[PDB]
RNA sequence: UUGAGAGAUACAAUUUGGGAAGAAAUUCCCAGAGUGUGUUUCUUUUGCGUUUAACCUGAACAGUCUCAUCGUGGGCAUCUUGCGAUUC
């Protein structure tokens, strides 16, 4: 039964392969729900390269 | 300048249903089998039932038996089918969303235009700041 | 250009080009009744798209058994203007007749007018509720499916198919719960039909939510025994 | 490798050289194969060094420029014993050009050992505060929000000054070294100091700056040299550039 | 322990499980159906009983 | 803070099942489900306190006269910098 088996996976790899969204199923299903239904600034350009991370130590650190 | 944002939505419109003719939404619904006994009630697979494989199966647009199982003319279609396929449904996002933003363009000269009338205007204002206009209960000749 | 594949049921395709379509062999070559594109690939064809047909959303979200067949007589309940009935005329081929029943006359002068084209289909336009009534026309048809939309689509089965079916049937109903109740949930509606159906010698097979196309619809296959 | 022998002869003549007698910082340098196509701008982008804290915010000369109205901008910070031994002295922008003027920037400059502004008037600042600021990176002027709430388009600026996330900004800002991008390929950054702490304290320091700033990933703050660093110099702001990371 | 006794009597009485996207429901004997009459259901009962027996009126 | 019911499920438990190679076990393409601990949204069971709420309406914007609409002029670039929308 493996010859008639290979040849009915051999058909389903040529249509299942070729027949879906593998990277592109996040993007189709989230527009086809549409269609079917670091800060930044506005104004200075200069916000996020320059701003200092604020971490829990700097909270805390009474120092 | 009323006549003309209605027209171009219209024309948005117009290629959104159009735009849904040629396009292919895939169906995810409540697919339930009944059965008979308790027994076949446990030992259900849907390979089983439909005596093909498990790939087979979960797509719903087709779902070819064994026995019916007995490619790349659209060449490397492993970034060029699927891109191409999202490509059309970006089109009909983009029919969409200018269509909408059309719509609400159109409804503020609307109000514009039909505030230049006649009868008693009053402007009411809601306490979030959104501005209206309620008219007088005036019957016009 | 446009790969083809054929579907679980016999007679009905899927174009697979670029973009996607669910497409039927033409019976009429050069001639579409609502305006629908196609491909020739020779042979001409035809599309369909499921938002304006029921029948085509219950194969779209997938149906097991498709009792329409390339070779079986289909009776059509509810032809609704020969939106779908030219539909199912493609996908039988002129080996078995399809008979499509109406009431009302906008579909009736629609209808009409296009089984002048098509020979597959004979239209009836008297009241599905009454099998008599035209009982001169059919004598088992090979199956039916239903699209009425009047409150007893149980009653308007059970009437037509306990005399006008063959044993070992195939019944396929559409039902939308804002028809029928349109206050609760369409699950318990669904369920209400099901056992309406069981009373009448049809044992259901499948039932499928029309989801993405056609919101608070149905549709019922099943088979049908040992009347009529 | 030989970067601890590199600090070490460079930590023995900073002390033994009459005219190296003086400068207290030590850079490393960095040139690169292809030039980082950002031209020279005057926001300096700050990088953390994970391990060891280079200053603490108690020990350095803090002058603020604020907004214009600057009243709630002082007295907010001035009474809230979070930043209160904090600033050294808070001034206006507009009251900043009218007192200070001519060559009483030079003392500014001398008395005042760190600079830092606000996002809202920092790009007016090099008209008012002198170019003898801009000579090199000492006390270029660096980077604090005020408010942790953004602005959106048409939205009225709501004013508001938190003194608790303005003092983390300068905790998180004194504690390690700052980056500012140029045109050309060579840019320094000043890393430790001689007295503050030793030298596997300025290796690991180099390590870590040399691991955010060759981060393919993080671009924004991160990925401005591409490629690979061809070599990079340790050096005082005086002293010979010495090598080390060859290729 | 006869909390999980009663879970397993859930079990056995229960009759649709849902096999994936798919769901299988089992259908109850013909017999059942034509000489029992069908269930009362708890929305329709309880809207009389406690209409009847809300606190606007002192009953009890 | 209850009595259960219905799930997306986050970790683990051998499985159930179609195909392939596993001579002997594996293991892959996978398709799920079930169980416990999660974490949970909603339905009713539940006791006390409270019979008032919410919205609309009548002749209900306007002598500090108000509202449109087009223009003009000046502020806010240290930024309501202004959408066929309303920056003041």
């Amino acid at each position: 039964r493996k010859y008639l088996n290979k040849l009915i996976k051999r058909n389903s790899q040529n249509l299942r392969s070729w027949d879906l969204e593998e990277e592109v199923r996040d993007e189709l299903e989230d527009i086809q729900q549409s269609i079917l239904k670091f800060v930044k600034d506005h104004r200075y350009p200069g916000l996020t390269p320059g701003l200092a991370p604020v971490g829990l130590s700097d909270e805390e650190d009474s120092s | 300048d009323s006549n003309y944002v209605r027209t171009l939505r219209q024309i948005e419109l117009k290629k959104l249903e159009k735009g849904a003719k040629q396009l292919m939404f895939k169906s995810s619904g409540n697919h339930t089998i009944f059965v008979d006994s308790r027994e076949k009630m446990n030992e259900f697979t849907p390979e089983k039932f439909f005596n093909t494989t498990s790939e087979m199966v979960n797509r719903s647009e087709n779902r070819l038996t064994k026995d019916q199982l007995a490619n790349a003319s659209s060449i490397m279609p492993k970034e060029s089918l699927d891109k191409k396929k999202l490509k059309k449904f970006k089109q009909v996002k983009q029919h969409l969303q200018r269509e909408t933003q059309l719509k609400q363009v159109q409804q503020r000269m609307d109000a514009q235009r039909e505030l230049l009338k006649k009868g008693s205007k009053k402007k009411i204002v809601d306490s979030s700041g959104k501005i209206s206009f309620k008219w007088k209960k005036q019957r016009k000749r | 250009k446009v790969v083809i594949e054929p579907h679980r049921h016999a007679g009905v395709y899927i174009a697979r080009g670029k973009e996607d379509l669910l497409v039927t062999k033409n019976m009429a070559p050069g001639e579409s009744v609502y305006g629908e594109k196609r491909i020739s690939v020779k042979v001409e064809y035809r599309v369909w798209n499921p938002f304006r047909s029921k029948l085509a959303a219950g194969i779209m979200g997938g149906l097991d058994e498709l009792f329409i067949a390339p070779g079986k007589k289909v009776l059509y309940l509810g032809a609704a203007s020969g939106t779908s009935v030219s539909h199912v005329s493609d996908v039988v081929g002129p080996e078995g007749v399809v008979y499509a029943v109406e009431f009302s006359h906008r579909p009736g002068r629609e209808l009409i007018s296009m089984a002048k084209k098509r020979p597959n289909i004979i239209p009836i336009i008297e009241d599905a509720r009454h099998p008599q009534k035209y009982r001169m026309l059919i004598g088992m048809v090979d199956c039916v499916f239903a699209d009425v939309a009047q409150p007893d689509q149980a009653r308007i089965i059970a009437l037509n198919s306990h005399m006008f079916l063959k044993d070992q049937g195939g019944v396929v109903i559409s039902i939308k719960a804002n028809c029928i109740d349109s206050t609760v949930d369409a699950e318990t509606v669904f369920a209400r039909e099901v056992q309406k159906l069981r009373e009448e010698r049809i044992k259901p097979l499948e039932q499928l939510t029309l989801e993405p196309y056609e919101r608070d619809h149905c549709i019922v296959v099943g088979r049908y025994m040992r009347s009529g | 490798g030989l970067a601890e022998k590199a600090l070490k002869a460079l930590i023995l003549q900073c002390e033994e050289n009459p005219s190296l007698k003086n400068d207290k910082d030590i850079h490393i340098i960095i040139n690169t194969g292809k030039k980082m196509g950002i031209n020279r701008d005057n926001i300096p982008r700050i990088i953390p060094l994970t391990k060891y804290k280079l200053f603490k915010p108690r020990d350095l000369n803090i002058l603020l420029i604020t907004k214009d109205p600057s009243a709630l901008y002082r007295e907010t910070l001035t009474k809230d014993e979070h930043t209160s031994e904090l600033f050294k002295e808070i001034i206006s922008v507009k009251n900043l050009r009218r007192r200070f003027k001519g060559s009483k920037l030079t003392q500014l400059y001398k008395d005042f050992d760190l600079v830092v502004a606000d996002y809202r008037v920092h790009h007016l600042l090099p008209e008012v505060l002198g170019s003898r600021f801009y000579h090199g990176s000492k006390k270029l002027p660096y980077m604090i929000r005020m408010s942790k709430e953004v602005k959106l388009k048409r939205q009225q600026m709501v004013e508001k000054c938190d003194p608790i996330y303005v003092r983390a900004q300068l905790r998180s800002i004194c504690k390690n070294t700052s980056y500012i991008p140029n045109n050309d390929n060579c840019l320094s950054v000043r890393v430790g100091y001689i007295q503050k702490h030793s030298i596997p304290e300025i290796l690991q320091n180099i390590q870590d700056t040399i691991n955010f700033l060759t981060d393919k990933s993080k671009r924004p703050q991160g990925g401005v040299i591409k490629g690979g660093i061809i070599s990079i110099f340790v050096k005082t702001s005086n002293s010979t550039s010495l090598p080390i990371y060859q290729f | 322990i006869k909390t999980k006794k009663r879970k397993t009597l859930k079990n056995l009485r229960k009759d649709s499980v849902k096999r994936g996207k798919f769901r299988v429901q089992l259908l109850s004997t013909t017999q059942d159906s034509k000489t029992l009459p069908p269930k009362k259901e708890s929305s329709i009962i309880r809207s009389k009983d406690r209409w009847l027996n809300r606190k606007a009126l002192n009953k009890g």
